[PDB]
């Protein structure tokens, strides 16, 4: 249930990650997610290459 | 290698095996219309079976070991 | 590790002389600390040397059987006679089988 | 070379490590023997017979014709 | 899953649809913030600079 | 590069196996239109490599 | 005796010809070989191709363009040369058809060697298929359906039109938006036919979903110094003049004197000039000053001080896609203020797309010109996008041009072929042959179609045929599960002159590459 | 039904494999230069020039 | 992925390896090869060959034979190596028949090919051919006339 849980590198282990103040603005992540899925979906649709 | 969909036929056969306890259902390669491999006696060795498993399994734990290659690399005529 | 006392200057006679020292010193300790049983009987003998086939093989690709083997070395060494030639021990290698389709033959 | 598919070499892990630390020790053994006040300078021929005759770490490293990052790093230190 | 027998264009489609779904699972777990939030801006600059 | 055939010092002609002579100024170091090479001879407002005019950046003459 | 076959030799070193059946086998594999590579790029479902230049910077570039592929490749077959060159005049001419002529030209070629295997003169061929070509060309426009008069109708089409375009390249992902932005676009030029007067940027970053049409105009120049960075109610006035130490045109002339006096006289007399120069521009009563070449310090500086924004370097597409856009006059003298047109729009400012900040016009005058923002994740996604869209407005604008259309997904082949059989079953001879291996390559290309998707290709062309010799006229290809629908409703069209150019164009290099029968090759240079 | 389309050409899947090894092969070669504990990497060019 | 495509090279220097659509072209080209060559030399107007070798001797050889046309000339191609046993093997059997049958093997091969340009599994090819071959034996035993008991 609790979201805000990732790596704890400090304590070395599993903690609310929000109390090490490891914070990101969500446009880093939502920008990630769309142009790597643009990218493979733009690979996913060549099917041979030519060399000019 | 018989043009039926892979992952689809595999998953349809294991649910019916799952469903009726009835080892015998395979891939209908010749395409016969059943799927029961006992009346299209589609017989194997058991021993096959089992050495084709035992040496697999010996062979990749030799492969998984190795970490390290010392090749000449000479590239000798 | 000496390296560092080589570096400034330290002379190599000394670190022999701490070397011989030190190993002079753990060979008696070694000696002194090993573990044996005076009981001279057969069922615990078999036992000690089969665990020590097994820890000798458990670094090695046969590891996963090496209970297996471990008992047939076992075997295959006591029934040498009182030199213990390795040239008695005949090993064939045949291609093709599982580990486990691995024989000693009496 | 490989799947990366780069053109040139790649060292990773503690070979890059002990190469730069191989670097560092290097610089640091030519000027070992120039230091404290019994220290001893050094010549520098220029490879056209010009002779530089110094004490100062700074010449010496600056003089000195250096190749490796990691050591070109401590001659600019 | 191209050897399992999936065609491209599925797998490419399958993936958008995946992007929509994480583009509104990321949205649903950020929070609000204020610019004039002093510590929530210097915690995402450290959070930034930690790995350099 | 191989043209660099410096002109009316107010612009400088330039040009390299690239095939789109270049035309540059020293003051601003703008580049004014690239021309859609290996010889950039001036007007004996107008150049030739085919002639082209600086007042509507278009070759004029082919030969 | 063969030219090269004699006891003596005729020719330089290096020069060498091919004979009648060794031209013919040459042509045809160079052909078939061409038309091979092109296919699998053709209908929904066809695949992108990667074309690394081996050249020092080592271009790379992804598209589904058959006339894009066919350039940027080696080619020393001179029959594929015939074809690449067929391919860059299909593109020239219209946007769309780049592939299917290619394709319809090569599956021809391989019915002309089978029909010489069968021992046919290839000009009986030759004739059969212009009689083919007469009758397919004649059924096609007999099916032509126009509909400039509806406005609402046309609109439609024109949305049919530039999805079908839009279909088989890589915005197919966002169709929708794409073909509403396309349409929007090519409407907003009222009719004319410059497709330069759509602008396109491409700008690295973003969705390919956040490209846009802007409601107004771009620009990538930037303003003075001192100037203002934002008007309201700008007037807008465009020239072409100096602004740069603008001598005088006598390249005789010279300053002579005999003192420094006098040179700084002339120098004082020189920035007169140009501050009268400023003057007489600024008695135009105007807001925004646009400049095709550049505006040096001093007349900047005089802006500035007027508050008027002095944007330089647009060039000739700058100023004119300004002129289209605002309304105003590309002016180079200004001694009559009164004769001269101001541009007009509501706002000027400075946005930021990615980042890069441009001049942003809004509330334009006229707007006959647009500018397109494409955000991408790849360059190659830029490009390809970018190439997609010139293809779209090209057809659009043809059809703009020509209202008339034809249906889509097979059907038009389907019905020329159609035409072509029904007049074999009444022409005697080999010419019947002939024309039979015509409406064989024109069911052999949406059978490439159907190939491309995976689907049973010959049942569905089995039904197309049956359909059309029935007479549902509109049957065709139904990529969305694959099946046949009717096009009508399924809304599947293009362009009439797009069609009719590939069957032509097609035909005609099928004729010309036939004709052949020996290859003469000179001497290279290397 | 039985047996579908044969997909006679192998070079699409080949050219989808050798692009996926390419891409998995970057992205495990930049792997480990991410988060608090990644380390970064030196690159010589070929006119010497050294970056970090 | 397969040995060839692939970023490590698993093979020795000189040793290649063909995949599906590579191999399918060249096995066959070679065979349409065979066949176009053999042939001509085919029924009662047919024309005969020079065999010039390229030895030391350099024997000239004119035939009409398909299997001595197939026998004596240099075959690289591994199909084309298939036909030419297949012309040996049928002339050691019986003395006739051998363009007959390399020609019956090229357009065999030749409709094949055109087959799988359309799509369709080569094992559904080798079915049909099978029933086909089963049903030609049975007609043309049916059609089989004897007259050995009349001298
Ligand atoms: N949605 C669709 N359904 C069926 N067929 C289509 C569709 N979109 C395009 N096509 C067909 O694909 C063919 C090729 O179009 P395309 O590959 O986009 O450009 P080109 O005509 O240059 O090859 C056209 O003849 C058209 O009939
Ligand atoms: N007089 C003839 N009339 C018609 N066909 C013939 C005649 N003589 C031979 N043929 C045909 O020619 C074919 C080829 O025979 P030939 O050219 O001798 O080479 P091969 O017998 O090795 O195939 C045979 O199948 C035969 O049916
Ligand atoms: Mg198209």
């Amino acid at each position: 249930g609790e979201k805000t849980a990732g790596i704890n590198v400090r304590k070395g282990g599993i903690s609310n990650i929000l109390e090490e103040l490891v914070v990101q603005p969500l446009l880093v992540s939502v920008s990630a997610l769309t142009l790597a899925t643009e990218t493979v979906r733009s690979i996913l649709k060549i099917d041979d290459v030519v060399n000019t | 290698n018989s043009g039926m969909n892979p992952i689809q036929t595999m998953t349809e056969v294991r649910a019916r095996q799952v469903k009726e306890m009835n080892p015998a259902l395979g891939i209908d390669c010749l395409h016969k219309g059943t799927n029961d491999m006992k009346q299209q006696h589609v017989i194997e060795t058991l021993i096959g079976k089992k050495q084709q498993i035992s040496l697999a399994t010996q062979m990749v734990r030799m492969i998984l070991k190795i970490d390290d290659i010392r090749k000449p690399g000479e590239s000798e005529e | 590790q000496v390296k560092p006392y080589v570096e400034e200057g330290l002379h190599p006679q000394i670190i022999i002389r701490a070397f011989r020292t030190a190993t002079q010193l753990a060979v008696n300790k070694i000696k002194e600390i090993a573990v044996t049983v005076k009981k001279a009987d057969k069922v615990e003998q078999r036992k000690l040397l089969e665990k020590c086939a097994m820890t000798a093989l458990s670094s090695k690709l046969i590891s996963q059987q090496k209970a297996f083997f471990a008992k047939m070395v076992v075997d295959a060494v006591m029934m040498l006679d009182d030199l213990l030639q390795l040239k008695m021990i005949g090993i064939k290698k045949v291609q093709g089988g599982a580990l486990e389709d691995s024989q000693l033959v009496a | 070379e490989g799947p990366l598919s780069v053109f040139g070499d790649r060292s990773t892990g503690e070979t890059i490590r002990s190469q730069n630390v191989m670097a560092a020790a290097s610089i640091a053994n030519i000027v070992k023997s120039s230091l404290g006040p019994v220290g001893l300078d050094k010549m520098l021929v220029d490879d056209i017979g010009d002779v530089t005759i110094t004490n100062d770490g700074a010449t010496i490293l600056k003089l000195l014709e250096v190749e490796h990052p990691a050591a070109k790093v401590l001659c600019e230190l | 899953l191209l050897q399992k027998g999936i065609h491209p264009t599925i797998i490419s489609e399958s993936f958008q649809k995946a992007l929509e779904k994480g583009i509104e699972i990321l949205t649903d777990m950020s929070r609000p913030v204020e610019l004039s939030d002093r510590e929530t801006l210097l915690n995402s600059a450290t959070t930034s600079l930690n790995s350099k | 590069l191989s043209a660099c055939s410096f002109t009316s010092d107010m612009q400088i002609l330039t040009a390299s196996g690239d095939g789109t002579c270049a035309l540059w100024d020293v003051e601003s170091g703008q580049l004014l239109q690239s021309f859609h090479v290996l010889c950039l001879d001036l007007a004996p407002n107008t150049f030739v490599s085919m002639v082209w005019d600086m007042r509507s950046g278009q070759c004029v003459q082919a030969f | 005796a063969s030219l090269s076959l004699a006891p003596v030799n005729i020719f330089k070193a290096g020069a060498d010809e091919e004979r009648a059946e060794t031209a013919r086998l040459t042509s045809f594999i160079g052909a078939i070989a061409i038309g091979d590579l092109v296919k699998s790029t053709l209908g929904p479902k066809g695949m992108d191709k990667i074309l690394l230049s081996s050249g020092r910077d080592a271009s790379l570039m992804v598209t589904n363009d058959g006339a894009t592929i066919l350039k940027n490749i080696g080619v020393d077959n001179p029959a594929a040369k015939v074809l690449v060159d067929m391919s860059r005049v299909q593109d020239d001419e219209v946007g769309d058809g780049t592939t299917s002529v290619t394709v319809l030209a090569a599956e021809l070629l391989r019915e002309a060697e089978s029909l010489i295997a069968k021992k046919i003169h290839p000009q009986t061929i030759i004739a059969g298929w212009r009689e083919a070509t007469k009758a397919a060309r004649e059924a096609l426009l007999s099916s032509a359906v126009d509909h400039g008069s509806d406005e609402v109708k046309f609109r439609q089409d024109l949305m049919n039109i530039a999805g079908t375009t839009l279909s088989s390249k890589l915005l197919t992902h966002h169709k929708d938006h794409f073909t509403k932005l396309a349409v929007e676009a090519v409407l907003r030029l009222k009719g004319s036919g410059n497709l330069e007067a759509i602008h396109i940027i491409k700008k690295l970053g973003g969705s390919l979903a956040d490209s846009y049409l802007d409601e107004g105009f771009l620009l990538d120049k930037k303003i003075g110094v001192n100037q203002p960075k934002r008007i309201e109610n700008a007037k807008i006035l465009i020239a072409n003049t100096g602004m740069d130490t603008d001598k005088i045109k006598i390249f005789g002339s010279r300053v002579r004197v005999d003192s420094t006096a006098k040179v700084a006289e002339i120098e004082h007399a020189e920035k007169e000039k140009m501050k009268e120069k400023v003057e007489r521009i600024l008695k135009h009563g105007i807001n925004c000053f646009i400049n095709r070449q550049l505006i040096y310090n001093y007349p900047e500086q005089l802006f500035g001080a007027a508050g008027v924004m002095a944007i330089e370097h647009a060039d000739f597409a700058g100023v004119e896609r300004l002129a289209l856009v605002t309304g105003g006059e590309i002016a180079s003298t200004f001694d009559h203020p009164e004769l001269v047109k101001l541009g007009s729009c509501k706002l000027i400012e400075e946005v930021m797309i990615g980042e890069d900040k441009l001049i942003h016009f809004s509330g334009v005058a006229l707007g006959e010109a647009c500018t397109i923002v494409l955000r991408g994740a790849t360059q190659q996604i830029l490009d390809e996008a970018e190439r997609s869209l010139h293809d779209a407005l090209c057809v659009l604008a043809q059809t703009v041009k020509d209202s008339r259309t034809v249906y889509g997904g097979g059907c038009s082949e389907m019905l020329m072929a159609h035409a072509v059989t029904q007049l074999a079953n009444r022409t005697p001879g080999k010419e019947a042959v002939a024309m039979e291996s015509y409406a064989k390559a024109l069911r052999m290309l949406p059978t490439i179609i159907a190939d491309n998707a995976g689907y049973d290709s010959a049942d569905l062309v089995a039904q197309l045929r049956a359909a059309h010799s029935e007479g549902n006229t509109t049957a065709g290809l139904d990529m969305r599960e694959g099946t046949i629908g009717d096009m009508a409703i399924l809304g599947i069209t293009e362009s009439f002159q797009v069609k009719r150019q590939v069957l032509l164009s097609a035909a005609e290099a099928a004729e010309v590459i036939l004709r052949v029968d020996n290859i003469i090759k000179a001497a290279p240079r290397k | 039904r039985g047996k579908g389309a044969y997909q006679d050409r192998d070079k699409p899947a080949q050219i989808r494999f050798s692009n996926i090894s390419a891409a998995k092969a970057v992205a495990d070669a930049i792997r480990t230069s991410l988060g608090p504990k990644g380390m970064d990497k030196m690159i010589q060019d070929g006119k010497g020039d050294v970056t970090i």
